[PDB]
């Protein structure tokens, strides 16, 4: 859960500069299959989308428009413990490169007008 | 040729040297004479934007622009002439719009004068960009 | 139960720290390295320059002058040594770098990069003789700039907008000045964040003098004002209003202080407050006086306040080079930086409120400042503070709330302080108030204790449908936010442990209630009636109070 | 170094590597007309906060040392950088030898 918010929190936001110093995670990182320790990967694979040329492909294990891996090393949750599911699903899906919209979601446009007035009849 | 030569081998000499080169509109040199002082830069301007070459005009435009305060009631109008002409080559329809219109905003101000006075064709020059402005 | 030493750490030194973090510094929102920013630096129009063993040739690195001077007098002095030592230094740079007539300033701002980087660095217990020197140094490097702060009210008829278009040399004494006065911000903190011992010893009058000039320059009653310096110069103020607050015989300061400044000072900021928020053209020019408008001419975050787009960042990087030693820096265009989302502007609308947060801050705070009266005081405080409390309150309601953007919230929290700060007059300060005043405006004080007296019916609740009902109506952004803040962004915000949910729904419910104009805190309500239902003025005699009485029921 | 005038790395921020138009590594790009010396103290200095001691010795060995065998096999290069690269090694590897491991040298 923590590391995984942290960096969510961290991506997309121009503090990339403010990361890039004070903490790589080159030792611990460990994706040798040697090291909880299947979370800091999620990060490690947000990095990998920072890096970002154009040898990523697209969606196929529904998870993110993945990369050659030869890895690819877990879907959306990892670990989810009913909280780092949505924290870590959340932020990578936001790799994908509304008010109005947000309603109408929360209770899942001419035909829905008069769908509208049908059923509120 | 020997105007030239003098202006190399000085500066109120060199000042007549880019006033004769622009008065035989050989922009096509003054391009080259010495792109690598102030009354002299819009000779330079000029021909940086007749001649048409998007990095000479950039590199013009820059030094222009890295002046501290030109304030000068001359080179603003040059200035945008080929400020108009980063956008043509990079297409805004819009940003060329403001700048052309900045144009006509500085030409009928400064430049522009008095009624009559005694000649036309004198005025062409100041009328003639104007022209082919729209 | 002793616990045992731990000496073994890599300790990294102080000096050496601060060197590394000058030595690689990137700035916010640009694209380059300081020090090498400075790397790409002539100094042309004067061939030669040298103060003390800082020989700089004609064609020579700046910036490698720099890191020479950096790591020698690096093994020779300690921290803050080598803090006063490069001040002093820099500072005989800029103020020749400024003395110049053809000299461009470049490298000033760059350097005034360094300024901040620097002071900032370690205040600890630096000594306010260095800050001091920085800080006269560059207020009346200012009044070199002077030329700046106090440009026309307008753009007149004749006066022309046809330019050289560079944002170079504007953007270059923007942040020249801003910077600058952002020095007299950082360095006067680090004054007011120093040991008070430290204090008297560097507050002369000439500060009222120096600071005074470029006040008068400043927050201008008859040119441009402009946002940064507004900021800047009026924080200064709040400045004073600190080591006022903090000083225990602060006395010595004040009457250093004079009269006629306090006024220059006070009156100025009634020009700034009587003026109004209009997210509406915040981006444009309006009304002058009247709207803090921050243009893009000078819109980043300045050097604390990480303000919003910031959209000059990386354009500083596009001032140099970056490839080459240089002195006029590289070309911007003055309209290029700068309809998508003017959730911009609502995190702007955010801030001007914690401005006007500001506003009343600084007046409350001098309000609790003179205990004891003054000679600018004079009650206009009582007049304006309840003039602005009338007005947002009636356009509060006519307006503002309903229109489903969080500002209101902050919008509202702002008169729920002035109430602490009217209810403070009420308290203490009842032994000045002229019937003059009280008869020039009967009219708005007793405006804003009804506005409270009207609300006091308390007699909205009794459920939950009808306020989640206005919630549903209104608060859409601001639960937009909630949702954002509960699933992102908090600790909290996960296991409830069943004696919160309600805490959840009873909140939500009071912050709604509390969202639309109307009932308003008890103690708000109450605090207000010990000031209206006590008669210690005849505002209110049964006689000609029981109309407004049955006008509320009763 | 004895006999010039200049400062080392300074020398270094002198240097242009254009006939290899880009090289990269290990987060160790360049540009073309990139700053080789603020390319070089810009690898130093960032690996700094990451490594220590005798870690970032070897680092560096090993990236310089790529660097060497870049501007090595290439036909037009010119080798300029190569020579001063070599004294900066030497000057390194004699700083510090304190318990080092051979493998490093060895390479």
């Amino acid at each position: 859960k923590g590391i995984l918010r942290l960096y969510s929190l961290c991506i997309s936001n121009d503090f990339s500069k403010c990361f890039v110093d004070h903490f790589p995670i080159d030792q611990w990182a460990d994706f040798s299959q040697s090291e909880t320790n299947k979370a800091l990967s999620i990060v490690y694979f947000d990095l990998k989308r920072r890096s970002l040329p154009v040898e990523a492909l697209k969606y196929d294990n529904k998870f993110n428009i993945w990369v050659y891996q030869s890895p690819d090393s877990s879907l959306k949750n990892v670990t989810s413990p009913f909280d780092d599911r949505y924290k870590q699903l959340e932020k990578l899906r936001l790799l994908v490169l509304l008010l109005k919209y947000r309603v109408n979601q929360l209770s899942p446009f001419k035909l829905i007008l008069n769908e509208a007035s049908v059923s509120i009849q | 040729d020997c105007f030239n030569v003098l202006g190399k081998f000085d500066p109120k000499t060199t000042t007549r040297m880019l006033k004769s080169m622009y008065d035989h509109q050989l922009y096509s040199q003054i391009i080259s004479n010495s792109s690598f002082v102030k009354e002299w830069y819009s000779i330079g301007l000029e021909a940086a934007n007749l001649e048409g070459n998007v990095q000479t005009l950039k590199n013009w435009v820059e030094q222009i622009e890295s002046l501290r305060n030109i304030d000068d009631r001359e080179v603003l109008l040059q200035y945008n002439i080929a400020k108009a002409l980063i956008a043509i080559s990079n297409e805004d329809p819009l940003r060329t719009q403001k700048y052309i219109h900045n144009s006509f905003r500085l030409i009928g101000t400064n430049f522009i004068t008095s009624s009559k006075e005694t000649t036309l064709l004198k005025k062409q020059n100041l009328l003639m960009k104007l022209h082919s402005l729209y | 139960n002793m616990v045992p030493l731990n000496p073994n750490r890599i300790i990294p030194d102080e000096t050496s720290l601060f060197l590394e973090s000058i030595l690689l510094h990137q700035i916010i929102g640009a694209d380059l390295s300081t020090i090498e920013i400075l790397n790409r630096l002539k100094l042309d129009y004067i061939t030669e320059f040298k103060f003390k063993n800082f020989v700089i040739a004609k064609g020579a690195p700046i910036g490698k002058s720099i890191v020479s001077l950096l790591l020698r007098c690096k093994k020779t002095l300690t921290l803050d040594r080598f803090i006063d030592t490069l001040l002093e230094d820099i500072a005989v740079l800029i103020k020749e770098i400024s003395v110049h007539p053809n000299e461009s300033k470049l490298a000033v701002p760059f350097l005034v990069a360094l300024m901040y980087q620097i002071v900032q660095f370690r205040p600890s217990a630096t000594h306010n003789l260095a800050l001091k020197d920085c800080f006269l140094f560059i207020c009346d490097l200012i009044r070199i700039y002077h030329h700046v702060l106090k440009v026309p009210i307008h753009e007149s008829n004749m006066n022309l907008h046809v330019e050289p278009q560079i944002f170079q040399y504007e953007l270059i004494d923007y942040l020249i000045i801003s910077y600058s006065f952002d020095l007299l911000e950082g360095i006067l903190r680090v004054l007011q964040s120093h040991p008070k011992q430290t204090y008297m010893e560097f507050f002369d009058e000439n500060i009222l003098k120096s600071f005074e000039f470029v006040y008068k320059l400043a927050l201008t009653i008859s040119y441009k004002p402009m946002v940064n310096v507004i900021f800047s110069a009026v924080e200064v103020v709040n400045i004073i209003t600190s080591i006022i607050l903090n000083m225990d015989n602060s006395s010595d300061l004040k009457s250093l202080i004079s009269g006629s400044w306090w006024r220059d000072c006070i009156t100025r900021l009634y020009a700034l407050l009587e003026k109004e928020i209009k997210s509406g053209d915040v981006y444009n020019e309006n009304v002058d006086t009247t709207t803090l408008h921050m243009s893009k001419y000078h819109d980043f975050f300045g050097l604390i306040r990480n303000i919003g787009d910031n959209e000059l960042g990386g354009l500083i990087s596009k001032l140099i080079y970056t490839d080459r030693l240089q002195s006029v820096p590289r070309v911007i265009s003055k309209e290029d930086i700068g309809f998508t989302a003017p959730i911009i502007g609502y995190k702007m609308e955010k801030w001007l409120l914690k401005l006007k947060d500001e506003v009343l801050n600084i007046f409350e705070n001098l309000l609790m400042i003179y205990g004891d009266d003054a000679t600018i005081v004079n009650g206009e405080m009582l007049i304006h503070s309840s003039k602005f409390l009338s007005r947002e309150q009636a356009l509060m309601i006519e307006r503002y709330v309903g229109q489903d953007s969080p500002n209101l919230d902050l919008r509202c929290h702002l008169i729920e302080h002035t109430l602490t700060i009217i209810y403070r007059l009420w308290k203490d300060h009842f032994k000045q108030l002229r019937e003059e005043q009280i008869k020039q405006v009967e009219s708005q004080l007793i405006m804003s204790l009804w506005r409270f007296l009207v609300c006091q019916t308390e007699t909205v609740t009794a459920n939950e449908r009808e306020m989640r009902d206005h919630r549903h109506l209104v608060d859409s952004l601001h639960d937009l936010t909630i949702k954002d803040q509960a699933s992102y962004y908090e600790d909290a915000f996960e296991d409830l442990p069943e004696y919160i949910e309600e805490e959840l729904k009873m909140q939500l419910n009071k912050r709604t209630g509390r969202i639309m104009q109307v009932k308003y805190d008890e103690k708000f309500q109450e605090m207000a009636r010990t000031i209206l239902e006590s008669k210690s003025f005849d505002l209110t005699t049964l006689e000609e109070a029981d109309s407004l009485y049955i006008s509320m029921g009763l």
